[PDB]
């Protein structure tokens, strides 16, 4: 069982800022990780997969990276359509398995 | 384009049992793998189980296996998921996704 540990609950940050949310992987998951933004009253937006390729509409201000057992996200200008949770998703091996989430607030 | 409806809401009694919709659309249905997860308030997702349409074939997670069933009815695009047994800790958001598409929940009550 794949566990996936988020580096904060909350995180503050006012716009213009860069954020780095981590996610650490209990075991070696190679790259199959996805981040997912879910804004409150609605479904999770893809963000990431394949650890750092972005998903068909995703702004540049958005970078994933890692592999192994460390992932990253991150934000190098944050807007305000940016404050949202984040989470981050293994894919190698079931059953899959999400991180708890970040906050992100101002 | 490719859309997951799920009906909105749904109130159920304690004990009983409740079938959940996810019709697909925009898409041929049978060449993605259906993904169910719930979510509570309090805690993050969690990933229930999941469905190839083509031949039904299923994996779930072992906390969910006995309490939960994943369908398909290929004539009509849909997928159903059916709880039993429900109690108060079954009420949360439940959506139905597949890559790069989430429907938008179905909130489960128990009352």
């Amino acid at each position: 069982d794949i566990v996936l540990t988020q580096s904060h609950k909350f995180m503050s940050t006012s716009v213009g800022d860069r954020v780095s949310i981590t996610c650490k992987a209990s075991q070696d998951v190679g790259t199959a990780v996805a981040w997912y933004q879910q804004k409150p009253g609605q479904s999770p937006k893809l963000l990431i997969y394949w650890a750092s390729t972005r998903h068909t509409g995703v702004p540049d201000r958005f970078t994933g990276s890692g592999s192994g057992t460390d992932f990253t996200l991150t934000i190098s200008n944050v807007q305000s359509e940016d404050l949202a949770d984040y989470f981050c998703q293994q894919y190698s091996s079931y059953p899959l398995t999400f991180g708890a989430g970040t906050k992100l607030e101002l | 384009q490719v859309q997951l409806q799920q009906p909105g809401a749904e109130l159920v009694r304690p004990g009983a049992s409740v079938k959940l919709s996810c019709k697909a659309s925009g898409y041929t249905f049978t060449s993605y793998w259906i993904n169910w997860v719930k979510q509570r308030p309090g805690q993050g997702l969690e990933w229930i189980g999941n469905i190839y349409p083509s031949d039904s074939y299923t994996n779930y997670n072992q906390k969910f296996k006995d309490k939960a069933t994943l369908t398909v009815d290929k004539s009509s695009s849909t997928a159903y998921m059916q709880l039993s047994s429900l109690t108060s800790e079954d009420s949360a958001v439940y959506f139905c996704a597949r890559w790069g598409y989430w429907g938008q929940g179905t909130l489960v009550t128990v009352s």
